[PDB]
């Protein structure tokens, strides 16, 4: 039965800022990750999708709807990066994957302004 | 690519606060956090604290009241400072970092931070050669009188590395003696050399060990 | 807390036999474990993450059980290089505690010693020194004694041994002594002698010098 963690736990963003999200995919069952963002601009959790990344080539897949960019680092180490951190990435981040038709999630990483 | 370097003053004087630099290569301190490990001598590691990607301090209890880890990530580095050091505070300081993960897979390779009120004192060395001497034969370097520890000795640069017995350093006074010993086949007509280095006090030695 | 307790202390072992270290954490944390190996003089080195999973590089006799409470490294035919310390973490949430390790220690055959002897150099005896050095190599059990006589007695003050960890090839062990004295000393004696004692030989190694 695979996990998911992703990295780090919370992300108190300043405006401006690059934030690396990581997201390791254990076990050894599944093709890629899909990573999911929920945005602060809704007050009931709807998650919205962001990308998905083969497991296999490095082949991405972005939703149509600058500031996001992913990469696999070496095996089973998914990054997503938001590029420059501003309101409209404001929210909680996590990855997802589906073995055997199953579905799973990490943790939710909030990336939330400065304080 | 991911590497760390932890440097510092090696001699506290007791009372005193430990400074210590990491500077790191191979991934950022903005969506990573770095850590500092501690080891006394012949004791086990201890975790510290750490800072976060986006500066969050996390200390362990026991060394909450006297510990201050900061960074500056414009030079890729992350400092120590420790208030009023003692013996027990005597250690290997490592840094190493988290990054994607929750595991400490990198280190640095450590310094040693003494906490003594003796001066430095630089080595001296001495080559080890048969006293009025089989084709295979062991020389030796013994260094000498030095505070504090650590202190390097390789064999020709590096290259001879094979049968080296390097021994743990003992204290006697206040300073330091150690030895170490290597074979060779080839002696005297392929010279043998000892290079010792004792940063403490920028000490850079080599000695030849020739017959008598 | 969450205090971390690793069994045994220390084991002795053999190249080729099956090991298990214990790691026992005072609260549940699920898989949140970390193993890592460390010779002396080194950086430790992560062998097993999240309880399980090995890490790049590490071989393939290293394994890792374990979910809750308590947890196992294992090592299926231990190889001379294992020779070490193994600690394990707490790895997801603060603290993230080490255990206080446990020491791996080989089993091989009885080794005798080479055992090589050294005046002072001609570079100390200007300086007004003398340390007469001797150096006892490559031997097995660690258990042995070695002693110096000026002139056939026996010689303690001024005395200091040194032991080297279990080496990584042939899981040995090496001693250097050295007997410290003042040059004028030095000269007031001829005969130098370092005695050794062990396992190996009825009769004891004994190396020496005449001034």
């Amino acid at each position: 039965a695979p996990e998911l963690r992703i990295f780090p736990k919370k992300m108190d963003a300043e405006l401006g800022q690059k934030v690396d999200l990581v997201c390791e995919v254990l076990g050894s069952v599944s093709q890629g990750c899909s990573w999911l963002f929920q945005n602060s601009s809704s007050k009931l959790p709807q998650p919205t999708f962001v990308v998905y990344m083969a497991s296999s080539h490095n082949k991405i897949t972005w939703d149509e709807k600058k500031l996001f960019s992913a990469m696999r680092d070496t095996n089973n180490k998914y990054v997503l990066t938001l590029n420059k951190f501003s309101k409209e990435n404001e929210g909680y981040y996590f990855c997802s994957v589906i073995s055997n038709s199953v579905m799973y999630f990490s943790s939710v990483v909030p990336v939330l302004q400065k304080v | 690519q991911v590497q760390l370097k932890e440097s510092g003053p090696g001699l506290v004087q007791p009372s005193q606060t430990l400074s210590l630099t990491c500077t790191v290569s191979g991934f950022s301190l903005t969506s990573n956090s770095v850590h500092w490990v501690r080891q006394p001598p012949g004791k086990g590691l201890e975790w510290m604290g750490g800072i976060w990607g986006d500066g969050d301090t996390d200390y362990n209890s026991a060394l909450k009241s006297r510990l201050s880890i900061s960074r500056d990530t414009s030079k890729n580095q992350v400092f120590l400072k420790m208030n009023s050091l003692q013996t027990d505070d005597t250690a290997i300081y490592f840094c190493t970092p988290l990054i994607g993960s929750w595991y400490f897979d990198f280190w640095g390779p450590g310094t040693m931070v003494t906490a003594s009120s003796a001066q430095t004192t630089a080595p001296s060395v001495y080559p080890l050669a048969p006293g009025c001497g089989s084709s295979t034969v062991t020389l030796g370097c013994l260094v000498k009188g030095y505070f504090p520890e650590p202190v390097t000795v390789t064999w020709n640069s590096g290259a001879l590395s094979s049968d080296v017995h390097t021994f743990p350093a003992v204290l006697q006074s206040g300073l330091y003696t150690l030895t170490s010993s290597v074979t060779s086949s080839t002696w005297p007509s392929q010279t043998v050399t000892c290079n010792v280095a004792h940063p403490a006090s920028s000490t850079k030695v080599d000695q030849k060990i020739v017959p008598r | 807390d969450i205090v971390m307790t690793q069994s045994p202390s220390s084991l002795a072992v053999s190249a080729g036999e099956r090991v298990t270290l214990n790691c026992k954490a005072s609260q549940n944390v699920r898989n949140n474990i970390a193993w890592y190996q460390q010779k002396p003089g080194q950086s430790p080195k992560l062998l097993i993450y999240y309880a399980s999973y090995r890490y790049t590089g590490v071989p393939d006799r290293f394994t890792g059980d374990g979910f809750g409470t308590d947890f196992t490294l294992a090592i299926n035919s231990v190889q001379a290089d294992d020779a070490a310390f193994y600690y394990c973490q707490r790895i997801y949430n603060s603290p993230y505690t080490f255990g206080a390790g446990t020491k791996l220690e080989l089993i091989r055959a009885d080794a005798a010693p080479t055992v090589s002897i050294f005046p002072p150099s001609m570079e100390q005896l200007t300086s007004g020194g003398a340390s007469v050095v001797c150096f006892v190599n490559n031997f097995y059990p660690r258990d042995i004694s070695v002693k110096w006589k000026i002139d056939g007695s026996e010689q303690r003050d001024g005395v200091l041994d040194s032991v080297t960890d279990q080496d990584s090839k042939d899981s040995t062990y090496s001693m250097s002594s050295t007997l410290s004295l003042t040059k004028v000393e030095y000269e007031r004696h001829n005969l130098y002698t370092c005695e050794v004692v062990h396992k190996t030989s009825s009769s004891p190694v004994v190396k020496s010098f005449n001034r």
